RNA sequence: UUCAUGCUACGCGUAG
RNA sequence: CUACGCGUAGCAUG
């Protein structure tokens, strides 16, 4: 009975590792691996430069005007276009109902989602 | 007088400057400058009276008072010739404040003056003392320093809690405005040390001879040697200035291009991790003549004291280098074709750049050990997960692992109404009664988990004083000599709670039982030897705790992943089970309060202290604001037992495993990894023991600071005078462990500052005559050391002092105490707060423990914890235990009634007759069992 | 007391609200726990009762949740 | 006899656990309104009786000296119970009315509220007010 | 929904 | 009859 439990957690770890290797980018990641002069790259620069998408969680309207202004914003020296804005209730928020007037009506914080351009 | 107005003319001299006669026309007694001296009368870093100075003050155009003074020393001619001999060999260096030597007839004698030029109002030692011996009422010198250097206007000080770091963290910005002032002083120290090397003069450099502009002055205590061979002794200088170098962040200007504060940040190559060349460049720029070998990467270290030494410098030097450089180091390995990207390294902020050495390129299979190392790695999770810009925190986010952010809410407590009706029917909670519900389950909103994660912003880079830390690490390890530690093999690890969650991602597949039962003992031993050779980074799924509190703050539990627990247990559990089974030591973790244990605790603290008071304290944000240096110092003290079972590189990779799994770590706070700037994970193995070593380090550092804060001229005792003198010797003058003096200072702090520590809360029993003189620590010394080392302010409100021993600690482990009588002996009984016990009765975290008749053993344990309330002089408190007793009575009555109504009458009734009888609860405090 | 049973009433009131899935609205639940955590940290009685009025009104805004017509008797 | 003791006590523990788990919602609401009727505050019983006969607020009852309160009024006898002129007696504080919105969302004035217009009014009434 | 400690309550194994 | 280990539950402390 114990070795079946070992077998299922081996299969689950191999499954999640293989799915998360086919989830990660292999063009920008291989570019920054081969750019590394010794092949060794800090981990907290892997998602900053090879992200599929960005999530910005915005607590109030002031930090929304300072970062995710409009429909296309810049973070991490790259151009991100706002693919979606979702509030704290996991409900969709379109870009027109975010304003200084409507900011007491939004379920803050807002989870905007942006793809890399 | 003509004499004073002629002297004020002569001190001007060649450099034309309008002056105002500060002080009087003779030499001016200063108002207590702090000094750093060692000569045959005194020793230490204290406040003295500089009586020989004749301080002046410059006047500019239109008569304004400037921060530019002429300290005029009157000293002997046999020193004056020596002064001019040295200054004529340091005259071209720009880090020497000019000196203007002459002699002048104050009484008709031509007494020689050293009429120095353009020094500030204060010296560096006043800044270091004021920021380091910080007293919330007496901090006038710190206010003058922050005002005269434009760090904040004088109306900043009327703010409530202007000095605190926990409230008002804009004081970090106010202090950081001194950062270029301190850095410019460090550059002047290196110019001065270069010039006094090249002039070949030898002497110790103390903080008190350097002003705030940087310019060094005092040229006694210097001896001339051959030029090119001179050496300056800057161990006390740089050591005493080390907490200020990150309190005021003196190396933020190193993170600019050309190191100019107007110019932009350095756009570092975002792939560059190995900053070893820039670390050595910083150390050759600032700490140049610091004559102990600095290793940037701490893998090249020679023992534990060298790890603390070199990690102390990397804590300062890693504030320059960008936070996208630290954390793990990943390399795209290949397993059987498919490309992994796993972490084969770690760039610690403290332990340098640490590379793994069992790195496998081109693996063909993965065993269970290697799957744990690769899944517990943050490498996969931050590579596959998508980027996060979290504006809720200041803490540096890295990634996010779900498509959306999970919000965690803490429920309210399932209110036990039956006990509350039984509490008001037996007469509690009336008007004005002193036992009212102050303890509740405070419910939380969605963003509470991240708002409580963000309390790691209280943590900071802390460059500890390294000579103090390298002596108090020896005194702390002298407090841990009664224990036996070492590596245990996988079959010797006793795990008490197997059915607990095993961290991320391992709680997506089972509990910790799954991994201790799936792995064989050889797999666990091989994983522990992997960590003996390799750093592995991990994840703490930082979840919210659902517990009774008297405050509305959410409490987080940082449940570390099982690759951290099942190796920290094998590395540390022999020392932890030895501390948890050694009675009567300083550290009382494992000593039961029952069975007369609290009384033996208290009579062990009272072990022959001469004029014994008591004193407690509490660390504000101990888990969040503990520095990195003190947590790796505590991991080293817990790893000084491995002198036979480990090598030294084994001890370094196991320290770096503990640092990458506990201290600086990828932490998952609601579906999205962040970097944790330090502190302690509370789900750590050694979380009550490294907290305890931290606690002894703060206590011993308070005693070292207090014994060197005293004059030494003003100590009538001479044994503690010649123990202060060898304290300054063994601290700032001797490299190796002077073990005779470490034994003496440990015997001193077991005599006069006897201690008791169950991990965060401490009760000492200090000799109050010495703390009245300052020869052990008062509360003001703990407040100062908490301020400059732990980076928080510890108020006088949360620190007590019980004068009479007979009333014991006011609180230890949130247990008050009393002195009551049983069997012709006055024993100590520990009693809780009565609101806590009534809040635990009235409010239950589950609904199953409300009316499912499980409550018997609940209220039996609450009444075991609430028996010593019945010996209290307040009958209102004393009715709490009888409330629980009659409530267990009513519970057993309704239990037998419902069991008779269901099937039949009970027969084993005499097992429960002891439950509503206080025979059972008094026998939990009689010391015979 | 009055203080003690208004604190216990706020505890059982927010347990009723959390039973009726007010966690799903983030703003309304943040208001509910702000009212509750200001009740339990209250040393005055009248301001505890006015925030109790506010929190119970947040319960009573849900029409089809609690059948108050049959539950008062 | 001995083994059956632990058997019947474990089955009784599971039975009482499922007994408390099953009626977790309805008994808690009866217990809530039990200790609400035990409180006997005039503001609290005001809110409970107004929500009894139908007068139900639509938001949070505020604490500001001037803030907005939406509340349903079903019919006219409750309107006579709560509205005397331009005021609105509710939660033991005076609420000053400022507009009344009917069922088809039109601003309705105070002057046309009487017995004769009440069968022509689109009930319920969504009024709004400010605290005194 | 963590780590470490202590104590209860409930069923077992060992010895005297 | 007694103490010591084991498993579960519960409570308190850090
Ligand atoms: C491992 C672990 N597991 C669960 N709980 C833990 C720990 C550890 I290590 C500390 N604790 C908690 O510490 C609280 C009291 O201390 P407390 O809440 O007052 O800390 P603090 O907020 O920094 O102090 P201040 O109030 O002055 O700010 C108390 O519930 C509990 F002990
Ligand atoms: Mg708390
Ligand atoms: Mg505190
Ligand atoms: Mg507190």
């Amino acid at each position: 009975r114990s070795e079946d439990k070992r077998a299922k957690v081996t299969s689950a770890m191999q499954t999640m590792l293989f799915t998360m290797l086919r989830k990660l980018d292999n063009d920008a990641l291989n570019n920054i691996i081969n750019n590394a002069r010794d092949g060794c790259v800090p981990l907290n620069i892997i998602p900053l430069t090879t992200a599929a998408k960005l999530m910005v969680v915005i607590p109030d309207y002031n930090t929304y005007k300072n970062t995710c202004d409009g429909t296309t914003f810049t973070y991490a020296s790259a151009l991100w276009e706002i693919q979606q804005v979702v509030d704290a209730d996991s409900k969709i928020v379109q870009l027109s109902e975010i304003s200084m007037d409507n900011s007491p009506n939004l379920a803050w914080p807002l989870i905007v989602t942006a793809l890399r351009a | 007088s003509a004499d004073a107005q002629s002297f004020l003319n002569r001190v001007c001299g060649v450099s034309a400057a309008r002056l105002t006669p500060c002080g009087t026309g003779t030499s001016t007694d200063v108002v207590y400058r702090a000094f750093d001296i060692y000569n045959d009368k005194v020793a230490g870093f204290a406040k003295f009276l500089k009586t020989n100075c004749c301080r002046f003050q410059e006047k500019d155009e239109d008569d304004n008072l400037i921060d530019s003074y002429f300290v005029v020393k009157r000293h002997t001619f046999s020193n004056y010739q020596h002064e001019e001999t040295i200054y004529n060999l340091l005259k071209d260096c720009p880090a020497v404040a000019k000196h203007d030597f002459f002699k002048f007839r104050i009484d008709g004698d031509m007494v020689p003056h050293i009429s120095r030029q353009r020094l500030t109002k204060y010296t560096m030692a006043d800044l270091v003392y004021a920021l380091r011996h910080f007293d919330e009422g007496n901090c006038d010198t710190l206010k003058e320093i922050l005002v005269t250097y434009n760090c904040c206007d004088d109306d900043y000080f009327n703010k409530k809690d202007w000095y605190d770091f926990v409230e008002n963290p804009d004081i970090l910005r106010v202090y950081a405005n001194l950062g270029e002032r301190v850095r410019q002083a460090l550059l002047k120290t290196v110019q001065f040390c270069d010039a006094m090397r090249n002039a070949g003069i030898v002497g110790v450099l103390t903080l008190d001879n350097q002003d705030l502009n940087g310019n060094w002055y005092d040229f006694g205590d210097f001896i001339q040697t051959t030029p090119g061979s001179g050496v300056p002794v800057v161990d006390s200088y740089y050591s005493l200035l080390m907490p200020i170098l990150t309190l005021t962040r003196a190396l933020t200007a190193e993170s600019h291009v050309d190191t100019d504060l107007t110019k932009p940040y350095i756009k570092w190559d975002l792939l560059k991790y190995d900053f070893t060349e820039e670390r050595l460049k910083l150390f050759d720029r600032y700490f140049k003549y610091w004559d102990q070998t600095y290793h940037p990467n701490c893998v090249n270290c020679l023992d534990d004291r060298c790890i603390l030494h070199c990690a102390n410098f990397n804590v300062l030097f890693s504030t320059v280098f960008p936070p996208t450089s630290f954390g793990p180091l990943v390399r795209k390995i290949f397993v059987d074709g498919v490309p992994f990207v796993v972490s084969t390294g770690y760039h610690f902020r403290e332990l340098g750049v640490v590379h793994n050495q069992d790195v496998n390129l081109h693996s063909s299979r993965l065993s269970f050990k290697e799957l744990l190392v690769y899944a517990a790695d943050p490498a996969m999770h931050a590579a596959s997960g998508n980027l996060l810009l979290d504006k809720r925190t200041t803490c540096f986010s890295v990634a996010a692992l779900t498509n959306n952010v999970a919000f965690q809410t803490v429920k309210p407590g399932n209110f036990n109404k039956d006990f509350y009706d039984f509490a008001v029917s037996k007469g509690f909670f009336k008007e004005g009664s002193s036992v009212e519900l102050k303890h509740f389950f405070f419910a939380q909103d969605g963003n509470a988990a991240i708002s409580d994660y963000d309390y790691y912003r209280y943590n900071l880079p802390t460059m500890c004083d390294i000579r103090q830390l390298l002596f108090v690490v020896e005194v702390v390890d002298k407090y841990f000599d009664c224990y036996d530690g070492g590596c245990i093999n996988a079959n010797q690890v006793i795990v008490n709670n197997l059915d607990k969650s095993a961290g991320f991602p391992f709680n997506k597949w089972g509990k910790a039982r799954l991994y201790y039962d799936s792995m064989s003992y050889e797999d666990q031993d091989a994983l522990f030897a992997y960590t003996k050779r390799n750093v592995i980074p991990t994840i703490t799924q930082m979840n919210l705790k659902y517990a009774i509190s008297a405050k509305n703050r959410a409490r987080t539990v940082a449940g570390v992943s099982i690759c951290s627990t099942m190796t920290n247990r094998q590395f540390h559990q022999k020392l932890l089970k030895s501390i948890a089974a050694t009675r009567g030591a300083t550290v009382v973790i494992g000593t039961s309060k029952f069975y007369g244990g609290w009384h033996n605790m208290l009579k062990t603290v009272y072990s022959d202290v001469e004029n014994p008071h008591l004193m407690g304290w509490d660390y504000p944000k101990c888990d969040r604001a503990m520095p990195n240096m003190l947590r790796i110092m505590a991991s080293l003290v817990l790893a000084r037992k491995h002198t036979t079972c480990c090598s030294l590189s084994h001890r370094f990779y196991r320290l770096a495993n503990e640092c990458a799994q506990v201290l600086s770590e990828m932490v998952m706070c609601g579906g999205s990894l962040y970097v944790k700037p330090g502190g302690t994970s509370s789900g750590d193995a050694t979380t009550a023991y490294a907290n305890s070593v931290f606690n002894i380090c703060q206590a011993v550092t308070a005693n070292v600071n207090a014994l060197l804060s005293t004059d030494g001229n003003k100590i009538a005792d001479k044994y503690v005078r010649n123990l202060q003198h060898r304290l300054y010797e063994c601290l700032y003058r001797n490299r190796d462990v002077d073990t005779d003096f470490v034994n003496e200072f440990y015997a001193y702090l077991r005599k006069h500052f006897s201690m008791m520590i169950l991990s965060d809360d401490a009760v000492v029993c200090f000799n109050s005559t010495y703390a009245s003189q300052g020869l052990v620590a008062s509360i003001k010394n703990f407040k100062s050391v908490l301020y400059y080392q732990n980076n928080v302010f510890m108020s006088e409100a949360k620190c007590w002092t019980e004068t009479d021993l007979t009333k014991g600690p006011h609180e230890f482990c949130s247990q008050h105490t009393m002195l009551v009588k049983q069997g012709d002996d006055y024993v100590y009984l520990p009693y809780p707060d009565p609101s806590r016990i009534l809040g635990a009765g009235c409010f239950v975290d589950d609904i199953v423990k409300t009316d499912g008749t499980l409550m018997i053993e609940r209220f039996v344990s609450l009444a075991i914890d609430a028996y010593p309330l019945t010996k209290h002089p307040n009958q209102e408190y004393a009715d709490v235990f009888h409330l629980y007793l009659q409530y267990i009575r009513k519970l057993h009555d309704e239990l037998t009634g419902h069991m008779l109504d269901m099937y039949s009458v009970m027969l084993t009734n005499d097992n429960t007759s002891r439950y509503w009888e206080p025979e059972f609860y008094e026998a939990m405090y009689t010391p015979h069992t | 007391s009055k203080m003690s049973d208004v604190k216990c009433t706020s505890v059982v009131l927010l347990s009723v609200l959390q039973q009726l899935r007010v966690e799903s609205s983030s703003k309304l639940w943040a208001q509910c726990v702000q009212l509750h955590n200001d009740i339990l940290l209250a040393k005055d009685t009248t301001e505890a009762f006015e925030k109790m009025v506010s929190l119970l009104s947040v319960l009573l805004s849900m029409q089809g949740a609690v059948d108050i017509n049959k539950l008062c008797e």
